């Protein structure tokens, strides 16, 4: 979902400060602009820390995860009580871990948006700045940065 | 797929109304209850909530358990659900039980069988005599008062 | 404060010219209760009892006995914050607009922040009382391209479980079969042991003017509205019956008690707009300030309200 | 505390607030006082 | 709350609050059966009979299609009055039982429409015809469906002799075990309705 | 007459807490930071910074009620099956009340110590059959996210490599700022019996016992080190802190065996009596315990 | 707890603990890495050396 | 000889059961008194 | 005296308390 970490059974160790922030509860980017533009929007799904696209039909129009030619922007957090997701445009550039399609990403790699939200490797809409790495069975992150849509 | 339901409701009930109040899914137990019945309790496997069990045999680390079944294996009938310890209440096959069962998606007298998911289902070795119609409490489930008094 | 910060004065100013909400003349004293929170849910929980048998007879022994059942029923209220921005002149430009008879800036829209203020502030109230009313958020006349919002978050018009009647096409005209239509409503409503109370009856315009017409060959001394109150004195225990007219209704009436036990609002104590902190500001002469509100807060029973339609087929 | 009383000096933003909400509720009493059906 | 489990005392006052109801409805409609329907009653002794199915009685039936004319519904009433029997006690005051939906056709001015003259006072009047200028009382419950009950409430012809034990009463064995969950027993008593014959006017409007 | 429970000797006195409570849970919050890149130089202008991320857990104790029935001899029945030097039915082993309950709460407390050291239920020699229980529910031995380590089946006789994994197993534990606490060894007999043999040719007045009391003072600032023989393990060692920051117990308050309040009475002699006690809340922060189970296979 | 925010002050402190634990690598070590594997090290000015490079 | 009144101190079950129709019966002449129609 | 066996198993309760501080206070490792 969103925080994995209240279903624990053990007190964390907080001794060492390395290796500490690669978790899927990493909200937000690694490095963050005071005049970034957020958004908040409705949306239907999971679209975590995944591209999002503009769905509109009565009721105003709402986000889920996508991407392709309907790539309106990515999703950095939620908040579950609201069902609202905060949104950077695709017209601002953002730099931090978001969802990979599977473990074949690598550094220097250019990466798409597919039709789940995820990044894999080939328009261009980022490009890898680390390995993909595994928190989940299924869930892959991969640090990036993202450029808006060049040809 | 839950006694309690989950979605909380935005109103206040009215209590208004004496008749037809029972037909709820969180109706545990039985309409007419013995002083004098057994009941077990076992390791619930699924939920088995409101169907006839069956005993279930692990790898042999752990104990046995309870699944939804019928059959030449039905065990018994579960009646209640602790959530919190995952724990069934179960009423033997031995004992006869009246009350509210899972009916597979049949009029007052109709005899039932209980089929591999513990649904109660119109006809062989099990004594099920329908006591009521088919109460829809959602699209696919569905409820009916029975009575079971053993194997034929 | 006041010495620093002049928008906060400037407020502290102007609050006294803010109107209050028509939506208090809807509700009775005791049936509104503030409650502190700002975004979240309140949870209440109630116990009921059922019989699932016939009674079982006493003669000679028996074990086997008819049980009676008890279940509880858990009701949440969702409180959602909100926030507008507003553009205004900034304090120190106010006299470079300064003219013979107002302040501000005709060519471009630009208002002193006192009196950008109360105007929002005033159209924020409108869209509270729309929402307390109908229960959705809109700004477009047809009422769609709605705001999505939380569950459990209701009014007076779309609550759920009420008696809802609606009058055909053909008989929108017929103030007869509007009151036949009344009637089964009311008749279907269920108020139980709390009858002997205030009823209320909110009204559309154009219901309110055929209201007056002689009650139907013509009568010569009772009207509609004279017919109505009648009738709903009849299931209020001959207690105070009143009608309301609202223009954001449309061929709709609307009929529920005043009884705290059945009725309750318990909105958030920061739900009517308030300023924020927060100002921004530029080399130029135009300031962003920005106003919030809460919404939430609507708790009824089931089968207490009554919700005619009338069709404009 | 209350913006209807000219001896009240707020000391900071979060008071302000106190005494607007303060102010509607007292306002929402004094209606309903002075309401007459 | 997930296991819908209480104290004794608020289960006890539920319990109590849901079997009151029932005798209430017993009472009235004379029959028992937890259903809106009304089906599945549970077999009662003969000599057990409510105000509403008690035998030799007066019974009047508004048609189908004049389910809404009041004006029917009244001449089917005059005619049950004028059957009614009461003899040497005339002179007692009355008591009508209304459903939610005649009660509110009840108060629509008398039918062109007479000012100061509704439908209940004709009503009244008209009782008061023949119970000698007496009190008229109007009673209305929603555990009636389109039903109107006419009786009198004089001792001589239609008492009612409960047992002193028919309200709720606790029992004395409660079920115990190693657990938490213990079981209690409430005993109540049904019966006790004696009238006259020919002395109550039901009056049924037949819908469909 | 019913002796204590022998787990209080592998905590401290400050390590153990009751709490008010049969059956439900507990849950506790802990809040930690890390950091999502390297700094940012601050040089002319530059807007985008680095950022120091924050995060909370949420640990959850489960707690379970369990009970056991018994059968005794009435209370007025006693005296036609009393004699003159032995009390109960030897035939029948039928006993009274207080014996029958002093055994059985004995035999309730052995198993609640099994379970507390092992973090298992069961009655069967093998292990298996075990009684299913509650997630979050975890003994000394079973608790996860610790260091184990594994000595093969050729070396199950070898010291040497017994000490290799042991000082292995040390070196990977991370006590981290709560050092300087007395740690705790839970061994074998078997293990006891090989840990009297001198160190190794054979050294003079150094044994295996002083070099592993050594090892261990390196790491937790010299602080006491305590041994102890516990017959319910095997081929098992176990070390860990006696530190309530790091490792904490918060047993119910109703945890040992408590008589019930119903009797089971009928015509006859026999009577039957029931038995409850709680089990679970066991606490431990991750990698603060080093487990090291020798293979025989 | 559901969103991972905290008062300035406990937030502050954390964040502080988390440098100094970076200044005591940097001292230790020469170089500056949130890694445990040394890679994606900051690049830094000459005449910065630790007590090891 | 009602639950109505605090003196009042049953000894058994049959006391108890008798004062509890004891109180009904005050209870329904008490609302016939108060009754006004 | 416990007057009832909530009491009673308080009582019981305290004892255990009692006996594992007891114990603590007279270990000696």
């Amino acid at each position: 979902m969103k925080n994995p970490q209240h279903d624990a059974s053990l007190l964390s160790n907080s001794n060492e400060f390395r290796d500490k922030n690669v978790e899927f509860f990493a909200s937000g980017g690694t490095r963050t602009s005071k005049f970034d533009k957020l958004e908040n929007h409705p949306f239907l799904g999971y679209p975590y820390k995944r591209g999002v696209k503009r769905v509109i039909q009565h009721y105003e129009p709402h986000v889920e995860a996508g991407g392709g030619e309907d790539l309106y922007g990515i999703c950095i957090d939620i908040d579950e009580f609201s069902k609202t997701a905060t949104i950077v445009p695709i017209t601002n550039n953002f730099e931090g871990y978001l969802v990979a399609k599977d473990s074949t990403v690598k550094v220097k790699d250019k990466l798409i948006f597919n039709k789940d939200g995820a990044l894999e490797k080939v328009t261009i809409n980022a490009t890898a700045l680390t390995d993909a790495k595994q928190i989940s069975n299924e869930v892959y992150l991969v640090k990036v940065a993202v450029f808006g849509n060049k040809a | 797929l839950m006694k309690n339901p989950q979605q909380d409701s935005g109103l206040l009930s009215n209590s208004i109304d004496f008749r037809d109040q029972n037909l709820i899914f969180s109706n545990s137990g039985g309409v007419c209850t013995s002083s004098k019945d057994k009941i077990e309790n076992y390791p619930a496997k699924g939920y088995p909530y409101k169907r006839g069990v069956k005993l279930s045999f692990g790898d042999g680390t752990t104990e046995l358990e309870v699944e939804a079944g019928g059959g030449d294996d039905l065990y018994g009938v579960c009646s209640d659900i602790d959530e919190f310890s995952g724990m069934a209440t179960v009423i033997p096959i031995t004992n006869n039980f009246t009350g509210y069962l899972t009916l597979k998606k049949v009029n007052p007298g109709d005899k039932l069988n209980f089929n591999q998911h513990g649904e109660l289902e119109k006809v062989k070795s099990v004594n099920a005599i329908a006591l009521s119609k088919a109460h829809k409490l959602t699209e696919d489930l569905f409820i009916v008062l029975a009575s079971v008094f053993g194997n034929r | 404060l006041f010495d620093e910060n002049y928008y906060a004065k400037a407020v502290a100013n102007i609050i006294g010219e803010v109107k209050d909400p028509i939506m208090y003349k809807w509700f009775s004293p005791d049936q509104i209760e503030d409650v502190d929170l700002q975004m979240g849910y309140q949870k209440t929980v109630k116990w009921d009892a059922f019989l699932n048998a016939n009674p079982t007879t006493i003669a000679n022994e028996v074990n086997t006995i008819s049980t009676i059942g008890f279940s509880s029923e858990v009701v949440r209220l969702n409180y959602l914050k909100l926030q507008y921005k507003f553009r205004h002149l900034k304090q120190t430009s106010e006299k470079f607009y300064t003219s013979d008879s107002y302040i501000g800036d005709i060519n471009n829209n630009l208002l002193p922040f006192a009196q950008a203020y109360k105007l929002a502030s005033s159209e924020i109230i409108k869209l509270i009382n729309h929402f307390v009313l109908t229960g959705t958020v809109s700004i477009q006349k047809d009422g769609k391209n709605q705001k999505r919002l939380l569950p459990n978050m209701y009014g007076l018009l779309n609550m759920p479980e009420q008696i809802k009647e609606e009058v055909a096409s053909g008989d929108k005209d017929k103030m007869d079969k509007i009151f036949e239509k009344i009637e089964a409503g009311l008749s279907k409503l269920e108020l139980g042991d709390e009858f002997s109370t205030p009823m209320m009856v909110i009204v559309d315009p154009a219901t309110s003017l055929k209201l007056v017409k002689p009650y139907a060959a013509a009568s010569s001394c009772e009207k509609w509205e004279d017919v109505l109150i009648q009738t709903i004195k009849a299931i209020n225990n001959r207690e105070d019956v009143y009608i309301e007219t609202s223009n954001l209704l449309k061929h709709k009436i609307l009929i529920y008690p005043l009884n705290s036990e059945l009725i309750k609002f318990k909105p958030s104590k920061y739900m009517l707009p308030t300023p924020n902190e927060q100002v921004d500001k530029d080399s130029t002469d135009v300031a962003h300030s920005y106003i919030d509100f809460v919404l939430g807060g609507l708790l009824a029973t089931r089968k207490t309200i009554l919700q005619v339609n009338i069709k404009q087929s | 505390a209350s913006l209807l009383d000219s001896n009240f000096v707020p000391i900071n933003f979060t008071e302000f607030v106190q005494a607007i909400s303060n102010t509607y509720k007292q306002r929402r009493i004094q209606f309903y006082e002075n309401l007459k059906r």
